[PDB]
DNA sequence: CACAC
DNA sequence: GTGTGTTTTTTTTTTTTTTT
């Protein structure tokens, strides 16, 4: 029964802490340490990290898959005697998946200027980092300020895309543009706001 | 297949022309009899066909949704031999079927009994308009102009418009509907409520979907309680698992005990022997004493309460005059007194004996729900009027019982249609008089 | 030829595929088959084979095998079943079918396959606490059902037929999942359009129900989660909505294109496959028990239930077990269970119909334990509906219409009468309600019904139920020198259809006093927390602490209430008429004449009732003369002690000449 | 035995003209049509007019058109569409119901589409009792499209006025 | 339906 | 050249229900 075991890299005590407001996306691809309230938050659901799927013919298996924002797939078969080019069963046993959540956070009460609709931003939590912050809490999350794009442009096999400044041409676009949003990855959170036994076990 | 189509049709033929009890082909002249009226229909007994002969019954139980059109086609036969000298454009007759198999509880039925024959109890909530299905289509083909005609069976298997030129290639859809040649029926969609009786403990009552078709259409009003002899098929409403289907039934079959649409079409569907045993009853001198004494017998005295409700449920004479306003003929009577005294007894029985009545609790009573609801269609987005529990009371008895616990808004509401008889609503963009005799 | 221990040592790279191995399979079998003919309990007997027996004999198709049994003995195969149900419930339901083959040849006929509802699941969960390592995996989650679609019939073996040249598939077994792909036709490569045969096809039942986080587990504040469950064949239709369960299942998952569009990812929806069911809406303070139903009761317990009705003075025992933390109080007691066990429902000839359950009012000082009562009651009954006071509407007690958010039409709920149908429906501080709410239960305590004509929708829903109510006398104390329609607020008709009214008065006896104190002091000394492996144990430790104040097990005595109230229909023919209606007409006398108990026709019907509940528990089937003169007993003292002080003397003198013997 | 109500006007009646009486309830706004279109090719100074037909509007069942303008000559001429010379009718669909008075008990009165054309629109107003003379006829394609194949909607019906 | 992907 | 994809809507107005 052996599982490979996959790791999940926590840093924390960054030396500077952004926030919803000094938001800038020249920072994706990079390490902050973004503190805010968090409003709502997402179920637990597994999504796919590493996809291993089969050939319908020849049943040749195409796994560690990578998996981006969409339902990406192989499209070659690597064995030269299967026509398979959109043909394919996902081994969900075989496949492998992540706990994952979509938290909502928005901007801290005292960083509002007089007027101002505090601002709100999303973020996605994997593994243990998963329901560790409840609304209503003020957490001090940290990790990748990252970008999803609109993947009902980007083409899926299940739905079709959906009616202020896109960007068009891609192979795989076509005719259509591609939208983006920002969105938080974070690798570790902290909030900022029995017998007898047991007890002294726990106590120093 | 054709000639196991015409070995069956044969068959049936054969049962038709031959099958009699003594001396009389019962369904020989039952046929003759209901073409004389331009009633194109029969009434098959079923045990009669298996006495027959119970292959057919077992072809029939088995696949019901194939053998019954092969059974409509030799009724057509039959009809054209014996009421029509040899040597046309007679519409196919529509069958009906009569049994006294065990009824299958509405809640029991599940992923068996599919496309078989289930007879089965209800009550009537909801009937539609009369849609049309087409049993004749003269169809065009498009670019080559080559015209035909096809033939639709209206039992659909578990058909489309060929998806060929036929005889350049005229397209995949190369078809038009010639509706100035083509031929229609009506078809009805009634939903079935299960018997209150019947429901499972502390679950609320499994509706269920139905179509008649021509001569059953409007044979049933809402409110009324039936038996339905029909099959129980499957469609694929594309309105959310995976690969489910929706069941339903087709209609086979109708058994009411309070007449067809209105009161027996507003007009008398007595047989000659009931009219006759209805004359010698009202000859009786005691027949007023009769009928106190029918009234509630497990109920202990109260005759002058008996004999009041003998008087409601007669009710006086409708009078419309010339210069147009018109005198009610329905009594209101109300009952006070102490508790336990049985009223809401005599309630219900009014509302067991009486042909139309509807029986309401006193609190659980809106005067939205009392006479008309204004709804809005969930698909066309139109705002439409659903009768109230009064409106199917119409020409009937409403019983309502905890009188007192009528809400002053509602109870003022039927100070108009408990005198006037009408209903006025005026209710977005609607505005409207109906009729409660009540 | 592989062993148990075979099995322990996996040499697949994974589980599931070490079962697909096909000698692994045949000695599945075997041994699943040896455990289902061999296991046996204490008492000696096979229960499985029993089992098998009354699955043939109901035809139930479903043989319920709990987790325990497979576990103590051969445990791996409980780990398996634990880590990769599917294979092995097919496999499984093939045995069992092989067993009931056994034990009823030819069973085929009646059904096809069988199925397995595995019980008492360790690992219970919560729509909370679900993670990715649980996928393909039994779990034991518990929840609220919040939608429940109809029974859908579900495709079961599609055989499509080829529209290009062929005319025939294969017979693909539909996941319920996700919709059935073909792909390239098997006879020609050729992509295009596919349809079922309608020749050979079989359908089974299909719901989707929606299991929501309990409001007791959820902690305060925070939103719920909900998961959806499907029930299959054989399992639809066994849960209400609004009813909270335990549902043990498998947690698939699959994929939808909506998911992804909504949230950027490649994530995938979970789904839950029901497999075994346990309703605990009525019975969260009854755990430590085992089987997916509480108050179903074997064949032995049916002897001892007829056993023990043979013997003189159960009626006592049955009485002094009602409230065994309860010290004295025993007519409370006693018309406690005279509506617990109630009476027929008469229904002459369909006209005329009678409430055969026992509605009972106990008016008393506070700190009388009456919520105490209600509360047993609650945890004691088989269906049970507990409201209070002004937290409870008068639509929410019997039923409410509302718009449906995804279809949008007008759709009725029940209410709490509706899901304490032919139960017990207990209201605490019957008294602090509103009186507009307080009267929406006419219908329902008397006509044991409930109509509605509202909205468009109008109906006559049943609600048997049997109405036991607390109340607090006016400022709190009771006034024994006044009529009690002077000491309460409410009227004629709402104390018309209780058939018992209980009055409680706090006084001050040294005895009595005495008395209750060790009684209390004792029982709590029972209860504290403080006071051959550790289950069994236990429950020699529970046992021996109930043994001391309850004469029957009241894990027994909630199974012999069931059972008299589903099984024991008592009928009156041997009775008296003469002396009954002498006593209803001396009560309505004596109630006209310087009385407020109102006496009416309900109240003679409630003597019949009481003499049926009284038969019922004794499970006779005709209510015998002590039956008839126990009720008579109860309804004197009950009128009488709703008397003032005054005139209750020369009363209970009047009535001294009916309670005769006792 | 044509003098009918939208309550007794059952489906054997379609293609027979029939004479119902009502209350106008609905009334859907007037909208023109086109039936016939002329344009004017400015290479050879000729005007080439094209006849639209639908289903609403001939009894006869013809090919719909595509309802487009021909913008080109068949001999590659562009052509300007010219209004005013093309054809265009007034049309409306007005809802006529039965009487309540004649409502049978327990029934709603029930309802029936009209389709007034050129001269009959705003002819009636919603409230007003009429008796319209007309054709029943039928439309849709009931399913039968491979769309709802065993789905059981029938087809659309009603009366184009005279 | 039909023009654009 | 075979087969698609739109256009495509949740307002205002009733009716109910809990608080207020
Ligand atoms: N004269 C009578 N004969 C027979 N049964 C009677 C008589 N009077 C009362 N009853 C019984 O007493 C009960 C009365 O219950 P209900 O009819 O529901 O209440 P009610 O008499 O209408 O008065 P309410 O509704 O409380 S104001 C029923 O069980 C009747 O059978
Ligand atoms: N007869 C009794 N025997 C044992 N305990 C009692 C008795 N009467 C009252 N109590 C105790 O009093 C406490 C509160 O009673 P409570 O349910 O508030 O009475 P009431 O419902 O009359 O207000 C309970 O914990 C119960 O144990
Ligand atoms: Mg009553
Ligand atoms: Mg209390
Ligand atoms: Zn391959
Ligand atoms: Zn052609
Ligand atoms: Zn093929």
């Amino acid at each position: 029964e052996q599982t490979e075991r996959v790791f999940q890299i926590s840093f924390f005590n960054l030396p500077t802490v952004h926030r919803i407001r000094d938001i800038r996306s020249e920072k994706i691809g990079s390490l902050l340490s973004i503190s805010g309230t968090v409003t709502r938050t997402s179920e637990v659901r597994p999504e796919l990290y590493k996809a291993s799927f089969t050939c319908d013919m020849c049943r040749a298996i195409v796994d560690n898959v990578e998996q981006s924002f969409k339902y990406t797939e192989p499209t070659f078969c690597p064995n030269p005697s299967c026509e398979n080019r959109a043909f394919w069963t996902l081994n969900v046993t075989r496949s492998r998946f992540l706990d994952w959540q979509k938290v909502r956070i928005q901007e801290n009460a005292n960083e509002i200027p007089t007027g101002s609709m505090p601002r709100t931003l999303d973020v996605i939590l994997r593994g243990d980092s998963v329901e560790r912050a409840k609304p209503g809490d003020r957490c001090k999350f940290t990790g990748v300020e990252i970008v999803v794009p609109d993947v009902t442009q980007l083409g899926l096999p299940g739905v079709k895309p959906s009616s202020n400044s896109g960007v068009t041409g891609l192979r795989s676009l076509g005719v259509r543009d591609l939208t983006y949003k920002i969105s938080f990855l974070a690798c570790h959170v902290i909030s900022i706001g029995r017998d007898q036994e047991v007890f002294l076990n726990s106590l120093s | 297949n054709d000639d196991d189509n015409t070995e069956i049709i044969k068959s049936f033929k054969n049962f038709i022309l031959e099958f009699r009890l003594d001396s009389q082909f019962i369904y020989r002249d039952q046929l003759r009899n209901n073409i004389l009226v331009k009633n194109y229909s029969l009434t098959v007994n079923m045990e009669h066909l298996i006495g027959y002969n119970e292959d057919i019954y077992k072809k029939l139980s088995d696949e019901p949704s194939d053998i019954i059109p092969l059974f409509e086609t030799a009724i057509t036969q039959v009809a054209k031999r014996i009421s029509i000298l040899s040597r046309n454009s007679l519409p196919t007759f529509q069958l009906i079927l009569n049994s006294n198999a065990n009824q299958i509880p509405l809640r029991d039925l599940d992923s068996e009994h599919v496309s078989k024959i289930v007879r089965l109890s209800g009550i009537i909530i909801s009937t539609s308009v009369l849609s049309s299905r087409a049993t004749y289509l003269s169809i065009m083909c498009r670019n080559c102009r080559h015209t035909t005609s096809i033939t639709i069976n209206n039992f659909n298997s578990i058909v489309s418009l060929p998806r060929s030129c036929l005889s350049k290639n005229c397209g995949p859809d190369p078809y038009i509907i010639i509706h100035e040649s083509s031929k229609f029926i009506d078809q009805q969609f009634l939903k079935l409520q299960e018997i209150p009786e019947l429901v499972p403990v502390g679950e609320m009552p499994r509706n269920l979907t139905m179509t008649c078709d021509r001569y059953l259409t409007n044979k049933v009003i809402p409110g009324t309680r039936v038996t339905i002899v029909g099959i129980y098929s499957i469609y694929n409403s594309k309105n959310s698992g995976v690969a489910i289907r929706t069941p339903y039934i087709k209609i086979l079959g109708i058994q009411s005990d309070v007449e067809t649409s209105s009161i027996w079409n507003s007009v008398t569907m007595f047989t000659e022997e009931e009219e006759e045993e209805f004359l010698q009853l009202s000859r009786n001198p005691k027949l007023y004493e009769i009928l106190t004494n029918s009234i509630a017998p497990s109920i202990f005295g109260n005759e002058d309460i008996k004999k009041a409700i003998v008087c409601l449920l007669m009710g006086g004479s409708k009078k419309i005059l010339p210069d147009g306003m018109r005198l009610r003929g329905d009594i209101n009577v109300l009952l006070l007194g102490d508790p336990g005294t049985a009223k809401s007894q005599l309630l219900k029985f009014v509302e067991k004996v009486s042909p139309i009545a509807v029986y309401t609790s006193g609190k659980g009573s809106s005067a939205a729900g009392l006479t008309a609801s204004v709804q809005r269609d969930p698909m066309t987005r139109e705002f439409y009027l659903e009768g109230g529990a009064m409106v199917l009371a119409d020409g009937g008895v409403v019983c309502i019982d905890e009188f007192d616990k009528m809400r002053d808004e509602d109870r003022v509401a039927i100070h108009e249609a408990m005198e006037q008889q009408t209903i006025s609503i005026a209710k977005a963009g609607i505005t409207t008089v109906l009729n409660s005799r009540t | 030829e592989l062993t148990l221990e075979s099995l322990s040592n996996v040499k697949a790279n994974s589980y599931s595929e070490w079962i697909t191995q096909p000698n692994v399979s045949r000695t599945i079998a075997r041994e699943l088959k040896s455990f289902l003919l061999e296991y046996t309990d204490e008492t000696g007997r096979s229960v499985y084979g029993a089992r098998i027996r009354t699955l043939g004999e109901m035809n139930s198709e479903s043989l319920e095998v709990n987790y325990r049994h497979l576990a103590e003995s051969k445990a791996i195969l409980a780990l398996f079943l634990a880590k990769c149900p599917e294979e092995m419930l097919k496999i499984f339901d093939l045995v069992a079918m092989e067993a009931t083959e056994l034990h009823y040849p030819d069973y085929a006929r009646i059904h096809s396959e069988i199925h397995v509802r595995i019980s008492d699941f360790p690992t219970i969960y919560s729509l909370r606490e679900l993670r990715e390592s649980n996928l393909s995996s039994l779990v034991r989650v518990t929840g609220v059902v919040t939608r429940r679609t109809g029974v859908f019939p579900q495709l079961k073996y599609v055989k499509f037929n080829c529209l290009k040249c062929g005319s025939i598939l294969g017979p693909f077994f539909q996941d319920s999942n996700e919709e059935i792909r073909i792909s390239f036709c098997t006879n020609c490569k050729s992509k295009g359009p596919f349809r079922v045969n309608g020749e050979k096809t079989v359908y089974r039942n299909y719901q989707r129900v929606t299991l929501q986080e309990a409001p007791g587990t959820v902690p305060p504040g925070r939103l719920p989660r909900h998961r959806e469950v499907i029930l299959l064949a054989d399992l639809v239709d066994v849960s209400k909505p609004g009813e909270e369960v335990e549902v043990t299942g498998i947690y698939k998952n699959n994929y939808d294109g909506n998911l992804n569009a909504k949230n950027g990812f490649p994530v995938f929806a979970t789904i839950i496959e029901a497999n075994s069911i346990k309703r605990r809406e009525g019975n969260t303070a009854n755990e430590g028990e085992e089987g997916l139903d509480v108050f179903s009761w074997t064949e032995e317990e049916e002897r001892e239930f007829r056993k023990i009705s043979r013997d003189r003075g159960i009626i006592d025992k049955i009485i002094s077990s009602m409230a065994p933390s309860i010290y004295g109080h025993r007519d409370i007691k006693t018309a406690v269970a005279c509506s617990l066990f109630g009476g027929v429902p008469k229904n002459v000839n369909g006209k005329h119909s009678i409430r055969g359950d026992i509605n009972v009012l106990l008016l008393g000082d506070p700190g009388t334990a009456k919520s105490q009562i209600l509360k047993y009651v609650e945890k004691t009954a088989h269906r049970a509906v507990f409201a209070t006071g002004q937290g409870a509407s008068a639509v929410g007690l019997t039923a409410s219409v509302r718009k449906d958010p995804i279809t949008k039409e007008w759709t009725l709920e029940g209410g709490a009468l509706v899901l304490a149908d032919k139960g017990v429906c207990l209201i605490d501080e019957f008294d602090k309600m509103n009186d507009q709410d307080r009267t929406s239960i006419h219908e329902a305590m008397e006509q044991q019904s409930i109509s509605i004509s509202k909205a468009g929708i109008v109906t006559t829903l049943q609600a048997r139920c049997s109405i036991i109510a607390a109340a607090n006398p006016n400022g709190g104390r009771y006034n024994s020198t006044l009529p009690l329609a002077q000491n309460v607020s409410l009227t004629e008709p709402i104390l018309s259809r209780f058939d018992i009214l209980c009055v409680v008065r706090d006084l001050v006896d040294e005895e009595a006093d005495e008395r209750l104190a060790t009684f209390v002091v004792d029982s709590h000394v029972r209860s504290h927390p403080e006071n051959l492996n550790a289950r069994q144990r236990r429950l020699q430790r529970q046992r021996k602490k109930e043994e001391e104040i309850s004469p029957i097990p009241q894990e027994l005595l909630m199974k012999y209430i069931h059972y008299a109230r589903t099984k024991i229909y008592p009928k009156l023919h041997q009775m008296d008429m003469d002396k009954v209606s002498r006593v209803y007409a001396d009560l309505r006398r004596e109630s006209i004449s310087t009385g407020s108990f109102p006496i009416t026709v309900r109240h003679l019907e409630s003597i019949l009732r009481i003499a049926e509940s009284f038969a019922k528990m004794r499970l006779s089937e005709f209510v015998s003369s002590y039956d008839l003169d126990r009720a008579i007993k109860v309804v004197v003292d009950s009128f009488v002690d709703a008397q003032k002080v005054s005139v209750r003397r020369q009363l209970r003198r009047s009535f001294a000449i009916y309670t005769l013997g006792h | 035995a044509h003098a009918l109500s939208p309550r007794t006007l059952t489906a054997q009646h379609l293609n027979k003209l029939v004479s119902v009486e009502g209350i106008v309830t609905k009334t859907s706004l007037v909208r023109p049509k086109l039936i016939r279109s002329v344009h004017y090719a400015a290479k050879t100074g000729r005007f080439h007019y094209r006849d639209y037909t639908d289903a609403t509007t001939t009894l006869t069942t013809r090919i719909p058109t595509p309802a487009i303008y021909p913008t080109e000559d068949t001999e590659g001429n562009k052509l300007t569409t010219e209004y005013g010379y093309s054809t265009f009718i007034d049309h409306q669909r007005i809802t006529v119901q039965e009487m309540p008075e004649m409502a049978p008990a327990g029934q709603l009165p029930r309802s029936i589409d009209v389709i007034l054309d050129d001269d009959l629109v705003d002819k009636t107003k919603p409230g007003d009792r009429v008796n319209v003379v007309g054709v029943f006829k039928s439309l849709g394609a009931g399913g039968m499209n491979q769309s709802n194949s065993n789905t059981l909607i029938g087809f659309k019906t009603l009366i184009l006025g005279n």
